[PDB]
C-alpha cells in the first residue's frame, strides 16, 4: 500500500520567493564555455564602491539648454557667510538621483553603514585656497553659519600638488539598519545635513581666470551593506 | 619618476608627465588563448604589427558645453580612416580574415598650460553604438568637421537615438521611448577611466583586455571598445593664452588573432 | 586623503581614515547576484490560439496580410515588438485610428538594477490564466528554430499539428497552472544586454542580436478547430531567473527630474 | 457668404529645428501679428515622436499672446511623426463641428522636409480623411527643395511653398479671403 | 547557493537539472593600477 | 483594528517574534491573490497597458 | 507612535484585467500566529470592568 499522507493548507499555490526548484521539461543539454572572458561579479558591492558624479541644481542663471543641472561647484569671489553646498542625507533626494549607492539603493529597502563622499579640485596650479567640509547630526533647525558647522564634525583642506580629499560621513544611529527613503521624514531615515564652507579666500595671481571649480563623488565605504529587496520604480520608461 | 618609455615593434612613445597605467578586470591583460570555436590554424601575432598607430582628433574651445563628447569606434576606426589614422598593414591583414580578436592599449593626448582649468574624461565604454542617428547609415569621415563635438542631447540620455527598424505598414506607427543602449553622464565613471585635467597630468592611459558576447566576433561589423572623451567643466583663459589646444590619440593592439583566408573584402 | 581621485582607482575609507572610531560589522548578504535575481516575475499577457496558427512576417509588411498577431511571446528581457526581436520599446499612448497595434513587451524592473554588460542564466516558465474556469495547453520551440503550422484531418475534424511533435508540451488541470524550468539553448556564448553588430554581413539594421535569446511560449486549448467559441480569452506568462552570472559592469537607466 | 476661416498651425519640434527654431518662431510671431481680426480660430500643436496640444480654440487673444510666448518653452527633439499632428487637429475639428457651422478649416504646416516610406503613407492616410470632411491643406518646408512627396498631402502643386517667395505668398492666399468676413 | 532548502537531496541528477560545460583541454577587487 | 485577546495576557514591555500570514475568503467560489511589501517601504501603484 | 517598529501589510486582489470588474464588492479575512517569541521587563494588564 501507499504511504499515508496529509496535504496541508498550502495546496497548489506558488510563492514568488519560494526557495525550491521545478522539474525541467527538457534536459541533458550542454552549453558554450565561459572561462575566456574576464570580469565576473560575485557581489554588486564590488560594483558599488566605484566613484560616481553627483548632480545639483544650477545656480540662478538658467541656461535654456537641456537639463540645466551641474556636476560641479562655482565658488564666488564675494564674501558672504553662508555655505557653498548643503544637502541632506536621504537616499531619494534630488541630489542623490544618479549616484551608484543611490541607484542600487533605490530598489532595496534597508542598508547599514558609512557613505564616502570625496571631492576633486580643478583649477590653475598657481591658485590656492582653504576649504573645510562639515557634517552635523539632526538638530532642530539647520546649522547655517561657521560656528554651528564648526562645533560639530569637520575637516579643513589645502590645495597643493594633489587634487582631492577622501571624506567619510560617520555612521551614528539609533538602530543598526537604516531605511533608504523616507515616507515620513523621521529620525530613522534622515541623519542631518552636510555642507562645505570656504574658510579663507581663493588666492590667485593676475591674468588667470576667476571662480575655480570642484567636482563631487559619492561611494560606499567598507561597512556599507544592503538587505531585503523591493519592487522597482518603472518611471524611467515613461 | 612619472616617465614611461613604452617601446613596441619599432615605435616608442613616452609621456614625461604621465600618471601610470590602468588595467581592467585582470592585472595582466595581454594573456589569452586561441579561440575554441575555430578549427583552422589561427594566424597569431607578428612583430611587424605590434605598434602604436596615432591619429588626430578634433580640437576644443570655449564654446563647448558640459557632457559633450567625441567617440571613436574600434576597429571600425581603422576602416573609414578618421583623422589621418589608418591601420595600413593592419587593415590589409584584417580585410582578409573573417574572424578577428584582440585587446587594446590606449593613451590619449592633450597638454594644457599652467594657467588653465577644465576637466576632460577619457573612458572606453563597452559595446555601444555612439556613431549613428537612426537613418541606418553609419556616419563617415566627411561629417565630423561640421560639429567638432556631439552636443549631448536628451535623446542619448533616454536612449532615443539608437537605429530602429522599418515597422512595416500593416501596423500602426509607434511611439518609442526607450532603448537599452544609452549614455547616462552622471554615471559614466564606472568604466576604466581617469580624469585628465590641467591640474596634474598632460597625457594619460587606459588599458583593456578582451570582452565579447561570443569567443570571436566577426571581422568588420563588431565594435566592442568605443572610446569617448567628454568635458565636465569648460576651459577659461585670458587673452594671450594659447587658443584652442589640440587632441590626438594612440592605439595599440595586443596579441591579435586572425582566422580564415579569402579574397580582399569588397562591400556588397 | 590626501590621495587624489584622478588616478581612476580609489579605495574606500572607514571612519579611522581620518577620524577616531572603529569599523562596523557586516550586516547581510542579500547582494550576491545569483540570489538577487531569483524572483518570480511576469513579463506579459498572451491571447490564446485556437486554430491553425500563422506567424508574423519579416520587417516590412504591406496591408492585406493575414497573420495572427499577439499569440506568441519571444521570452527575453530584451525589448520586443510584435513577438519578434526589436531594438527599441514602444508605448502606444494615442491609439485611436486604423492599423493594428503591435504587441510590445519589456522586462521593466530588470534594468533598474542592471549594471552589467553581459549576462548568463537559466529560466523557468510559469503560466496562469486570468479568465475563470479554463483549461489550456502550452507549447514551445527552441531559439534558432521556428514553429510548425499545418493541419491534418481526423474523422472529418481538422486538427492542427501543435498537439504533437518533438519539443515538449504540457496540459494543465481544471484551472491549474503549469511550470517547469528551462535550460540554455542559444547558439552564441553569453546573453548580451548591449550590442554593436548586425544580423548579416551587410545591409542590416545595426543593433539587434537575433540569435542570442531564449525561445517562446504559445497557449492553445485542447479542442478541434470547428468547435471554437466567439469570445477571445487571455493568459499571462511569468519568468524567474536561475543560477545567474554577470560580467564587465556598466550604467543604469536614467531617472527623471522632470 | 461665410467667414469660414479657422487657421491651424503645425510645427516641427524634431532635432533638425535645432539650428532654425527662432526663425520658425519669428515666422509664427509675424503670422499671428498679421491680422487684428477676431473672426477666426487658432490652436497650437506640435509633433515630436508624440506630445500634446498647446492651446484649445479660444476667443479673445490674450490667450494666444500667452501661446506665442510659451512657444519658447519646448526643446527641439523627437522623431518626425506629423501624421499625428493632422490627427490632433482633425479630432477636435470633426467633434467640435456639431454646432452646425460652415467653418472651412485651413491648416498650414512647418516641416523640415523629408520623411520616409511608411510615415508618408500614414500622413496620406490622415490627409484623405482631413479634407474628406472639407478641410483646406497647406505645407511649407525649409530644405533642399522637393515638391515630389509634399504635393500629395496638398490638393496639388499650387499649395506647397518655397521659403523665398512664401514670406509674402501665403499672405496673399489669406488676405484674398479675409476681406469677405460677414 | 542562491535560496534553497535542499540540504538533504535533489531528485534528479545534476546533469538533468542544469547544463554543464565543455572541455577545452574573502573577495577580489576589479582592476589594479600597476 | 486591534489584536483583542493579546493584551489580556500581556504583562510585558518589550516583545520579539516572527509571524505567519494565513488568509481565507468568506464569500464562496472565489480565487484571489495576496501581496506584501516590507516595513519602512511603500506600495507601488501604476498601470501599464498590454494589448 | 513608533512608526517604524512594525511588520508590514497584506492586500488582496483578483487576477483579472482592470476593465472586467464586477459591481459586487467582496471580502476576505487575515490571520496571524506568533512564533519563537521572547519577552522583556514585565508590566501591567488591561483594567477589568466593575462596572
Amino acid at each position: 500500500g501507499p504511504i499515508p499522507t496529509a496535504p496541508r493548507e498550502n495546496s497548489l499555490m506558488f510563492l514568488s520567493t519560494l526557495p525550491d526548484d521545478t522539474v525541467p521539461a527538457y534536459g541533458n543539454v550542454r552549453t558554450p564555455p565561459v572561462n575566456y572572458l574576464p570580469g565576473e561579479i560575485t557581489d554588486l558591492l564590488q560594483l558599488a564602491r566605484i566613484p560616481t558624479l553627483m548632480a545639483f541644481e544650477r545656480v540662478p542663471e538658467p541656461v535654456p539648454a537641456s537639463d540645466t543641472y551641474v556636476p560641479y561647484v562655482a565658488v564666488p569671489t564675494q564674501f558672504d557667510d553662508r555655505p557653498l553646498i548643503s544637502f541632506p542625507i536621504t537616499l531619494s533626494d534630488p541630489v542623490y538621483q544618479n549616484t551608484l549607492v543611490g541607484a542600487i539603493s533605490s530598489n532595496f529597502a534597508n542598508y547599514r553603514g558609512c557613505i564616502q563622499i570625496t571631492l576633486t579640485f580643478c583649477g590653475p596650479m598657481m591658485a590656492r585656497g582653504k576649504f573645510l567640509l562639515s557634517y552635523s547630526p539632526p538638530n532642530g533647525t539647520q546649522p547655517q553659519t561657521l560656528s554651528e558647522a564648526m562645533q560639530c564634525t569637520y575637516s579643513i583642506w589645502d590645495i597643493g600638488l594633489n587634487s582631492s580629499w577622501t571624506f567619510v560621513v560617520p555612521y551614528i544611529s539609533p538602530s543598526d539598519y537604516r531605511e533608504t527613503r523616507a515616507i515620513t521624514n523621521s529620525v530613522y531615515s534622515a541623519d542631518g545635513w552636510f555642507s562645505l564652507h570656504k574658510l579663507t579666500k581663493i588666492t590667485l595671481p593676475p591674468d588667470c581666470p576667476q571662480s575655480p571649480c570642484i567636482l563631487f563623488f559619492a561611494s560606499a565605504g567598507e561597512d556599507y551593506t544592503l538587505r531585503l529587496p523591493v519592487d522597482c520604480n518603472p518611471s524611467y520608461v515613461f | 619618476d612619472r616617465v614611461t618609455t613604452q617601446t613596441a615593434g619599432n615605435t616608442a612613445i613616452n609621456t614625461q608627465s604621465s600618471l601610470g597605467v590602468l588595467c581592467a578586470y585582470v592585472e595582466d591583460p595581454t594573456k589569452s588563448d586561441p579561440p575554441s570555436s575555430s578549427t583552422d590554424q589561427p594566424t597569431t601575432t607578428f612583430t611587424a604589427i605590434d605598434r602604436w598607430y596615432t591619429g588626430r582628433l578634433n580640437s576644443w574651445t570655449k564654446a563647448v558645453k558640459t557632457f559633450s563628447f567625441q567617440a571613436v569606434p574600434l576597429p571600425g576606426a581603422f576602416l573609414s580612416r578618421q583623422g589621418g589614422l589608418n591601420g595600413g598593414a593592419f587593415t590589409a591583414t584584417l580585410h582578409r580574415h573573417f574572424l578577428m580578436k584582440c585587446g587594446w592599449q590606449v593613451q590619449v593626448q592633450c597638454n594644457l598650460t599652467q594657467f588653465h582649468q577644465g576637466a576632460l574624461l577619457v573612458a572606453m565604454v563597452p559595446e555601444t553604438t555612439l556613431d549613428v542617428k537612426p537613418d541606418g547609415k553609419a556616419k563617415s569621415l566627411q561629417e565630423l568637421n561640421e560639429e567638432q563635438w556631439v552636443e549631448m542631447s536628451d535623446d542619448y540620455r533616454t536612449g532615443k537615438n539608437m537605429p530602429f527598424q522599418s515597422l512595416g505598414t500593416y501596423y500602426r506607427p509607434p511611439n518609442w521611448t526607450w532603448g537599452p543602449n544609452f549614455i547616462n553622464p552622471y554615471q559614466v565613471t564606472v568604466f576604466p577611466h581617469q580624469i585628465l585635467n590641467a591640474r596634474t597630468s598632460t597625457s594619460v592611459d587606459i588599458n583593456v583586455p578582451y570582452i565579447g558576447e561570443t569567443p570571436t566576433q566577426s571581422s568588420e561589423t563588431q565594435n566592442s571598445w568605443t572610446l569617448l572623451v567628454m568635458v565636465l567643466v569648460p576651459l577659461d583663459y585670458k587673452e594671450g593664452a594659447t587658443t584652442d589646444p589640440e587632441i590626438t590619440f594612440s592605439v595599440r593592439p595586443t596579441s591579435p588573432y586572425f582566422n580564415g583566408l579569402r579574397n580582399r573584402y569588397t562591400a556588397g | 586623503s590626501t590621495d587624489n581621485a584622478e588616478t581612476g582607482v580609489i579605495e574606500a575609507g572607514n571612519t579611522d581614515t581620518d577620524f577616531s572610531g572603529e569599523l562596523a560589522a557586516p550586516g547581510s548578504n542579500h547582494t550576491n547576484v545569483k540570489f538577487l535575481f531569483d524572483r518570480s516575475r511576469l513579463l506579459n499577457v498572451i491571447k490564446v490560439l485556437e486554430k491553425d496558427a500563422v506567424f508574423p512576417r519579416p520587417f516590412p509588411t504591406q496591408e492585406g496580410a493575414q497573420q495572427d498577431d499577439g499569440y506568441f511571446c519571444l521570452l527575453t528581457p530584451r525589448p520586443t515588438v510584435a513577438s519578434r526581436p526589436a531594438t527599441r520599446f514602444g508605448l502606444y499612448a494615442n491609439p485611436s485610428g486604423s492599423g493594428v497595434l503591435a504587441n510590445t513587451s519589456l522586462d521593466f524592473n530588470f534594468y533598474s538594477l542592471a549594471c552589467f554588460t553581459y549576462f548568463r542564466s537559466d529560466l523557468e516558465v510559469t503560466v496562469v490564466s486570468l479568465e475563470p474556469d479554463l483549461e489550456f495547453a502550452v507549447g514551445w520551440f527552441p531559439s534558432g528554430s521556428e514553429y510548425q503550422a499545418s493541419s491534418f484531418v481526423y474523422d472529418q475534424l481538422h486538427v492542427p499539428f501543435h498537439f504533437t511533435g518533438r519539443t515538449p508540451r504540457a496540459f494543465a488541470s481544471k484551472g491549474g497552472k503549469v511550470s517547469f524550468v528551462l535550460p540554455w539553448n542559444s547558439v552564441s556564448s553569453v546573453l548580451p544586454v548591449r550590442w554593436g553588430g548586425a544580423s548579416k554581413l551587410s545591409s542590416a539594421t545595426r543593433g539587434l542580436p537575433a540569435h542570442a535569446d531564449w525561445g517562446t511560449i504559445y497557449a492553445f486549448v485542447p479542442r478541434p478547430n470547428e468547435k471554437k467559441s466567439t469570445a477571445v480569452k487571455h493568459v499571462a506568462v511569468y519568468i524567474r531567473y536561475k543560477n545567474a552570472r554577470a560580467w564587465c559592469p556598466s550604467m543604469l537607466p536614467f531617472r527623471s527630474y522632470k | 457668404c461665410y467667414g469660414g476661416f479657422d487657421l491651424y498651425f503645425i510645427l516641427d519640434k524634431s532635432g533638425s529645428v535645432l539650428h532654425h527654431w527662432n526663425e520658425i518662431y519669428y515666422f509664427v510671431e509675424q503670422l499671428a501679428h498679421k491680422f487684428i481680426s477676431p473672426q477666426l480660430r487658432m490652436s497650437f500643436i506640435v509633433f515630436s515622436t508624440r506630445g500634446t496640444t498647446l492651446m484649445k480654440l479660444t476667443e479673445d487673444r490674450e490667450q494666444i499672446r500667452q501661446g506665442l510666448e510659451e512657444l519658447q518653452k519646448v526643446l527641439p527633439g523627437g522623431d518626425t511623426y506629423m501624421h499625428e499632428g493632422f490627427e490632433r487637429a482633425s479630432e477636435q475639428i470633426y467633434y467640435e463641428n456639431r454646432q452646425g457651422y460652415r467653418t472651412a478649416s485651413v491648416i498650414i504646416a512647418l516641416t523640415d522636409g523629408e520623411l520616409h516610406e511608411d510615415l508618408f503613407f500614414y500622413s496620406e492616410r490622415e490627409a484623405n480623411r482631413s479634407r474628406d470632411l472639407g478641410a483646406i491643406v497647406y505645407a511649407v518646408g525649409v530644405k533642399d527643395f522637393n515638391e515630389t512627396q509634399l504635393a500629395r498631402i496638398a490638393d496639388s502643386k499650387d499649395h506647397v511653398f518655397p521659403v523665398n517667395d512664401g514670406f509674402q505668398a501665403l499672405q496673399g492666399i489669406i488676405h484674398s479671403i479675409l476681406k469677405k468676413s460677414c | 547557493r542562491g535560496n534553497n532548502g535542499n540540504m538533504t537531496f535533489n531528485y534528479y541528477a545534476n546533469t538533468y537539472q542544469n547544463s554543464v560545460d565543455f572541455s577545452t583541454s574573502i573577495l577580489n577587487p576589479l582592476g589594479y593600477l600597476k
